[PDB]
């Protein structure tokens, strides 16, 4: 869920 | 290169980045994951080599993104490194490492890599 | 952190790096290459990740270097993806990516990956 | 996967790969660069990792390939680290890292890195 | 090169690794994370490049294992690209990618990337 | 407690 | 002129 | 001769 994936 | 690359990236994720470059090789802006809120922006700095070039070659450049902001804090940060081709289709190739803040017995596997490229359509 | 990575660190193969770490998240500094010239010196930006820790983890963090100054244009921008770790022997322990202005038909080989180990000593 | 697997591979920059996935985890065939000549065959060896999956995961592979043959003995090696993702649109995404054998002053940057994504069309 | 890298090399980390390298290119062992148990060795294949050399280089080579025995099936596999240096203190320089099979939401994330230095001692 | 790591 | 690449 | 090598 990190930041840089999607979404979030 | 500078005025060109100047402007909004998108990625083929659905993530975004505004940058500025700057006369002496400078970067700033915002890297924004997802969703529209002010929760996924993040600041991003890096730097470009601004080169003098007669043979069709792209600009290096790298910018770091550290993984925290008002609403999330990831204990990580990523590093993009690629150069910038412009034209009809410009576009910034890159590769990225994301390191994870981890204990020492997990250091062996904090890095991650991959590859990103991003046009301003 | 923060305070812990402001400071001069050293890899093994004789660079230096300056740098400040800013209440922020900011990065800023000098790296220099060698000789103990300012034709080596460049100007180093990145960022860090703050975080309240319990266990003992590395603060992430990256920053990027544009390989041109007064004296050299090498046309190219490495980028350090990895995590401090304070204490006696504290070090920040990254892997590195430096990519080179290629022309399209040679991007397939513009960027090397390594690894690099600064300390305080 | 397995039988998915063996068969022929296409990249975006021309290569092709013809493998075979025996029943416990190897990997074996041949990989050619270009023109269609025998002159740009290597043998190529690696192996993949065989697991029941319940939701659609890729299956974890990777070979390698010396770039030597009796037409070029190019001082170098490539390995492929990816998965195989089968279906309609089965395609292997790789992160693949070369190295070539260089001095010891010259290690540093005797590797580079790169991607690569193989399709059956 | 060859018979200089015939053996058994060890690393930082405590893993072993024999391997036979075979009169044309093959290298073929097996590789043992830890314990000294049967359950912590898996097959491993790769190749090296076998050059006359007139200036001291390394010999470039890559292995893959899949990460699956009687025992374990990890879901991945890791790739080690590096060079055999041999003399008094032989040594094999590797960066090594490990990929582990992920579903597609997940792929951006499903490489690891590291370094191993493996010694004879 | 991947195969790569110490122990396992 | 690297066999990984195009041509050779 | 690149800048993030030994000397130079």
């Amino acid at each position: 869920c990190h930041p840089q994936g999607p979404p979030c | 290169a500078e005025a060109g690359i100047t402007g909004t990236w998108y990625n083929q994720l659905g993530s975004t980045f505004i940058v500025t470059a700057g006369a002496d090789g400078a970067l700033t802006g915002t890297y924004e994951s997802a969703v529209g809120n002010a929760e996924s922006r993040y600041v991003l700095t890096g730097r470009y080599d601004s080169a003098p070039a007669t043979d069709g070659s792209g600009t290096a450049l790298g910018w770091t993104v550290a993984w925290k902001n008002n609403y999330r804090n990831a204990h990580s940060a990523t590093t993009w490194s690629g150069q910038y081709v412009g034209g009809a289709e410009a576009r910034i190739n890159t590769q990225w490492l994301l390191t994870s803040g981890t204990t020492e017995a997990n250091a062996w596997k904090s890095t991650l890599v991959g590859h990103d490229t991003f046009t301003k359509v």
